């Protein structure tokens, strides 16, 4: 039960985070890019080096969003199985109550 | 005219009364007689999936290639002889799920504590246990009319050729069964009827003939039920679909018809979901045939 | 060179596709969190309701039963919840990406001050565009219909239940949510 | 940090399990083409501008004395409030006086006596042509709407009372602007009147029609815009031929335009819609010709059957199944036999899809330009709006039902064919450039060896300049062992290895590469075509036919989304109009979705029970019309207003007749089967209840409205729940 806990408030929040920081350097860099290839003396250098910065912020978006959704679906998982838990723990209660009430009855 | 109705003594009330005059024991060896002659009607089509194993053996391999299926459907022999015996297999297994639901109906008012005992050990039983003891769990709830996913009568009977042998003719029974489905869309019997929410030659009992007998048998020879059905499904749809552009009206006189085998299937299979179906059969198909049985 | 221009000019349009992208996920994964961060909530909270109703339940004594005939009706009854959802598109849950392509667009003209010059008071912006409209026109014209519609139609346990059947007969029942206009539509047209 | 490895993230992101998903000289012309696509920007943003419009001074506090004490106080805000929308006025005007200035003045170019005999490229025509039908549609906006001129009249009286205007120009202004206003057709009026001046022109507007007409014949088209676009450019230039000096009926005798072309068209389809909710009537252009008094008996269109939806419901179904059973089966690097394959299969559902939206997009126009009456349907009451005959009672329930099963087609093929996007994007662009490749490679080769032997250097350039834009060297040079470039023919030869990627050419080099290959096939270019062989000119032909769709399938989301547009079943601009502040805004009954929703949940179709869910994603699709299109705040306002009530009144009337049929169901399974029989042999049977699909819609937990995701198992669960309770109560 402690890593639900974990998984809710130092996971997701990390992944928002880091995506909101990744939308801002990523418009920073579309400037820094455009700005290189026209200040530049070897325009191809300029061009080498966009198409690794577009190359790079690719891999690591896909990286959040993968980890960010492992987390998400690895959370349903943990809160479906312990509702289950729960479940059980109920109907062991209402077998219980209701057995009570015809002991009562008899 | 027959001398007898069979709505007078198949319905709910009728089986209700039956299984109270009956008793548990009663319908235990009512289900015991039915899974033998299951098991006499699987022994019956094991002849007919073991004299075309060279074909189904090919077949199973060249599911992507049109050309040589096309050639190779047509050295099948008794094509029909196999949906006859399915179909009595599912019109036999829906009897018994109808005897099985009026007993739990009657018990679920008789001796409610023992019920819900049961109900709720069944429930939360650990699918990753062995079969060994799933398998007496299975049948202590089915001794009470439950739902149970594997039908230990049916595993009973079935259990009663080399181990590796035995397998193959299973794997290949469902290869066979699905390639003669588009078969049954030539047949004038087959148009579906919204009033009896079934078509007239009781193919709808094909879907849960197909799934108790692939789950019997492979649980029996500890193969994977889910892998199988996935792949009796991708053959049937594309079987089904290669129907779909020919133009032939006797040939495709109750095509529509035959393609809500797909989606009975899917549904009442508890090891097949709609997703695999949507991934290997677009579910328009199956609106527009709703659409069309319907007038 | 031209063409070089050009794939910088793309290559930077696709960093600012990928921004996009990745607000299209943070939008999504943030509701997905504080919904299932609701839903531990509600979790947490019936465990521990549960493990108190558990706690309790393991005490109960059939000798401690006591039954009382006259107070078998004089006890409140007891009734289930019957919470039903109405207003599914209100303001409130208009999602973010949808709030950004709104406030965007073109707002309608500030004929909301001349409402002080009017006669009758009426909201000026209400004769440019009434999305009441819909809602009271429908109210009234099903009240409307409804009012033809009625035209067109036409021991001492003794006691606790002689007191029961007086608080019922007493305490009988007691809009504008369409259905419970619609209730009172096919009601009328039955009697 | 290297682009296999972002590969791979992606690979690995789309590798998770995602279970219960559902229940030379050319440049000059390029110039000209993009400064018209220019113009044709800014004349839909004032189309849509102007058909937006709502009535401004209804709000205004009238004044009926000239003695009130607050007079002198509303004039100020009438003046605040209306100045940008009488800015918005001006602009527009000025647009069309210019826009007007431009096409005559290019007209005027493309007229020259020694240009008349040039070559003319065939994109320029058609952009003439979508240039007069945004003149007419500018001209029926501006005709149609009468709160405009009421408006800037109040911000007339509101100007002049406060003596702002002083400025002489101030008043020239607001005088040409009254007077434009107040003129009847002044858009067309004036640009005719520029016509007559320019002598020739009518050859101009007829070869911009035969054009057409030859597109429109081969079916050169996608999207139904383009579709209607020929026709009403067809209509409205034979509008402007008759006149003071040109007479088509004279100009068809010489066999210049063909008549009955058009006058069939016009028979076989009548409407098409103009703009928003209003309709253009073909026939129209023609009844109004100058000369067609004296010669009607030509025309059999105008006179006067083939709109019934629901007798082609069977080719609609039987196309959809094949077309369905075709794609399933298509769900490393493979052979270009299964590019084509897909290729050609998006092909056939994009036309298909577009095929299914003209149907349905030319039966609602039918329909709304031919309203009934309570002479012809008895159901119609004595009273009734224009909107409401027009809609509401000239729908049968079997042509709400043929309606609503295309719709629901059209969205499932949508769906199907955006499932395989990438596959049919990869599949495209190699093909295309395949051909591209192979075309320019080999095919040019001989068509340049013979000009060069032949010493034609006027072949020779463009054969260059084609062979140079596109062709991409393996070796990043062009061969120099080809026989072809010395003219001498080949041994035996001299294979050449052709590359494979998949990109789509440029937009700019796809289209300077169709202008220089069919400038060789022109007829009247002498002739440039007259230099070629046979074979060479029947393969440019193929390959220029072929490469027509090449840009749109590029595009092939946007061409996808454009061929199923629907957004045009909820706006009422004109009908509000037509209604002059009676009606601010129709109640719910008159809005087509709901319609159709309410016929088939009251109607209880089990057959249509399905497609319930599918008829209510129009409101989605009418607001994202207006959000990204008119831009429009209050459109969606009142949109998310009506889908308040309407989900509410579907979900509480599918849940009363689902807990009905259910209850229904298990009364009668109960029922003794003995007792039946004998009351049907008595003669005295108890009708059994018909089936239905209300599981489909019970397993549903995904229902999308204005990006709002609703558990419609949720409430169908709480009102079965209280339903079960109120039974129970009554039992007891």
């Amino acid at each position: 039960m402690a890593e639900l806990q974990m998984l809710l408030e130092e996971e997701i929040p990390g992944g928002r985070r880091a995506l909101f920081d990744s939308y801002t350097n990523l418009e920073r860099v579309a400037d820094y890019c455009e700005n290189n290839y026209i200040q530049s003396a070897d325009k191809q250098r300029a061009l080498e080096e966009t198409k690794a910065y577009t190359t790079q912020s690719l891999a690591s978006v896909a990286y959040l969003i993968n980890t960010l959704a492992n987390n998400v679906l690895q959370m349903l998982d943990i809160q479906a199985s312990q509702l289950r838990r729960m479940e059980s723990s109920i109907n062991h209660i209402s077998q219980t109550v209701d057995i009570h009430k015809e002991k009562v009855a008899r | 005219e027959l001398t007898f109705n069979a709505e007078e003594y198949s319905d709910i009330s009728e089986m209700r009364s039956l299984s109270e005059l009956l008793g548990p024991y009663g319908m235990k060896f009512l289900s015991e007689s039915l899974m033998w002659h299951i098991s006499s009607q699987v022994a019956e089509l094991k002849k007919l999936v073991v004299e075309n194993v060279d074909v189904l053996t090919q077949m199973r391999t060249s599911f992507d290639k049109p050309d040589q299926m096309a050639a190779l459907f047509k050295r099948l022999s008794s094509v029909d002889s196999v949906l006859k015996r399915m179909t009595i297999i599912g019109v036999i297994l829906s009897f018994r799920s109808l005897a099985q639901e009026a007993l739990r109906d009657v018990l679920s008012y008789h001796i409610p504590f023992l019920v819900s005992s049961i109900e709720d050990f069944k429930d939360h039983i650990p699918r990753e246990t062995d079969m060994k003891v799933a398998m007496n769990v299975y049948e202590l709830s089915s001794a009470a009319g439950l739902p149970c996913e594997i039908d230990p009568a049916l595993v009973v009977a079935l259990s009663s050729i080399s181990p590796e042998e035995e397998y193959k003719i299973a794997c290949l029974l469902m290869v066979f069964v699905a390639v003669s489905l588009p078969t049954l869309a030539s047949n004038v019997m087959s148009q579906y009827s919204p009033a009896i929410e079934g078509h007239c030659n009781n193919i709808h009992c094909l879907a849960k003939a197909i799934n108790q007998i692939a789950a019997a048998l492979f649980t029996i020879h500890k193969g994977s039920i889910e892998d199988r059905l996935k792949e009796f499904l991708a053959l049937a749809s594309s079987s089904l679909l290669k129907i779909g552009q020919e133009t032939d009206k006797t040939t495709t006189r109750n095509r529509e018809s035959v393609y809500l085998l797909l989606d009975m299937i899917v549904q009442e299979s508890p090891f097949l979901t709609m997703d695999l179906l949507e991934s290997c059969f677009p579910y328009v198909l199956l609106r527009n045939a709703y659409h069309a049985v319907y007038k | 060179n031209e063409l070089e221009c050009v794939t910088n000019i793309s290559l930077a349009n696709i960093i600012r596709q990928l921004s996009s992208l990745s607000k299209y996920a943070e939008d999504i994964f943030g509701e997905l969190f504080n919904e299932a961060h609701s839903f531990s909530f509600r979790v947490n909270s019936l465990q521990e309701r549960v493990d108190r109703l558990s706690v309790s339940v393991t005490q109960l004594d059939p000798k401690e039963e006591e039954l009382s005939l006259q107070d078998i009706t004089m006890r409140k009854a007891f009734r289930s919840s019957t919470i039903q959802d109405q207003q599914l598109f209100d303001r409130k849950t208009l999602p973010i990406p949808l709030q950004e392509t709104y406030d965007v667009c073109e707002q309608p003209p500030p004929l909301n001050i001349l409402t002080p010059y009017r006669d009758d008071g009426k909201e000026g912006l209400k004769f440019y565009t009434n999305p009441s409209y819909f809602f009271d026109l429908w109210k009234e014209k099903m009240l409307q219909d409804t009012e033809d519609k009625r035209k067109e139609k036409r021991s001492v346990l003794l006691e606790a239940i002689r007191k029961g059947i007086q608080l019922r007969k007493v305490e009988e029942q007691r809009e504008n949510d369409v259905a419970t206009i619609l209730s009172r539509r096919i009601a009328v047209e039955y009697s | 940090v290297t682009l296999e490895d972002a590969l791979s993230n992606v690979d690995l992101l789309e590798e998770l399990p995602l279970p219960d998903q559902q229940p030379a000289r050319y440049i000059e012309q390029a110039t000209v083409h993009s400064s018209m696509n220019e113009m044709l920007e800014e004349g839909q943003e004032y189309a849509v501008m102007l058909y937006t419009w709502r009535s401004c001074s209804r709000a205004i506090p009238q004044v009926k004395c000239n003695e009130q004490p607050n007079r002198v106080e509303i004039y100020e805000k009438t003046v605040e409030v209306l100045e940008p929308e009488v800015t918005k006025l001006m602009n527009f005007m000025y647009f069309q006086r210019n826009a007007i200035e431009r096409f005559c003045g290019e007209v005027r170019r493309l007229c020259h006596a020694e240009r008349r005999k040039d070559f003319v490229s065939e994109a320029y025509l058609i952009t003439l042509g979508k240039f007069i039908n945004m003149f007419a549609v500018l001209d029926e906006l501006k005709n149609m709407k009468c709160s405009v001129k009421n408006d800037h009249s109040a911000y007339k009286r509101a100007a002049q009372f406060l003596r702002k205007m002083a400025d002489p120009q101030s008043i020239q202004e607001s005088q040409n602007l009254s007077m434009f206003l107040a003129n009847h057709n002044k858009i067309t009026q004036s640009l005719q009147q520029q016509l007559e001046v320019i002598s020739g022109y009518e050859e101009l507007l007829a070869d911009i029609v035969n054009l057409c007409v030859d597109y429109y014949e081969n079916r050169m088209y996608l999207t139904p815009s383009e579709k209607h676009m020929l026709l009403k450019v067809m209509g409205f230039g034979l509008y402007l031929m008759d006149g003071s000096v040109s007479n088509i009926y004279k100009l068809d005798a010489k066999k210049r335009i063909n008549l009955s072309k058009i006058d069939k068209y016009f028979k076989q389809l009548q409407v098409v819609p103009l703009f928003g909710d209003m309709q253009i009537e073909l026939a129209r252009y023609i009844k109004t010709s100058a000369h067609y008094e004296e010669n009607k008996s030509r025309w059999t269109c105008t006179s006067s059957p083939q709109y019934n939806i629901c007798e082609q419901m069977i080719q609609i179904r039987e196309d959809h199944m094949r077309f369905i059973s075709e794609l399933a089966r298509y769900s490393a690097q493979k052979t270009d036999a299964e590019y084509r394959k897909l290729f050609d299969l998006a092909l056939q559902g994009l036309q298909l899809l577009s095929q299914w939206s003209a149907h349905v997009m030319e039966v609602y126009s039918w329909k709304l330009v031919h309203p009934t009456d309570k002479y012809s349907n008895k159901d119609c009451p004595d009273s009734a709006e224009e909107y409401e005959r027009a809609t509401r009672y000239n729908y049968t329930s079997e042509e709400k039902f043929a309606l609503v099963e295309v719709i629901a087609m059209i969205k499932g093929l949508q769906v199907l064919m955006g499932r395989m996007e990438s596959v049919f994007n990869h599949a495209i662009r190699h093909t295309v450039y395949a051909a591209l490749q192979d075309f320019s490679q080999v095919t040019l080769r001989e068509p340049l060896r013979q000009a060069i032997k032949k010493k034609k250097n006027v072949i020779q350039s463009v054969l260059q300049a084609i062979r140079k834009t596109v062709c991409d060297w393996e070796t990043g040079h062009e061969p120099f062992n080809d026989p072809a470039l010395r003219g001498e023919k080949d041994p035996k030869g001299f294979d050449i290895k052709v590359p494979r990627r998949a990109v789509g050419p440029s937009s700019t080099q796809l289209y300077m590469v169709r202008t220089m290959l069919e400038s060789l096939i022109a007829d009247k270019s002498k002739t440039l075509r007259s230099s070629l062989e046979g074979p060479t000119i029947l393969d440019i032909e193929k390959f220029h036919r072929e490469s027509f769709f090449y840009t749109h399938l590029i595009n092939f989301s946007e061409t996808l989304q454009q061929c199923c547009d629907l957004s045009q079943l909820w706006f009422r601009e004109f009908f509000l109009e037509l209604t002059m502040g009676r009606r601010i805004q129709f109640p719910i009954e008159m809005s087509m979705p709901w319609i159709l929703t309410d016929h088939i949940l009251e109607t209880k179709e089990a057959s249509m029970m399905e497609y319930v869910l599918y008829s209510l994603d129009l409101y989605n699709d009418s607001a994202h019309y207006a959000l990204t299109r008119f831009n429009k705040q209050f459109l969606y306002d009142e949109i998310e207003a009506e889908v308040n009530l309407c989900f509410d009144q579907f979900v509480y009337k599918l849940a009363d007749q689902i807990f009905a049929y259910y209850k229904v169901m298990a009364g009668s399974l109960l029922l003794d089967k003995r007792l039946r029989s004998e009351c049907k042999n008595q003669g005295a049977t108890i009708h059994l209840p018909p089936s239905n699909r209300y599981e489909t819609l019970l397993k549903q937990r995904h229902v999308q409205l204005l990006g709002r995701s609703i558990d419609l198992n949720r409430l169908i669960t709480q009102r079965v729940s209280a339903a079960m309770y109120k039974s129970l109560e009554l039992a007891i």
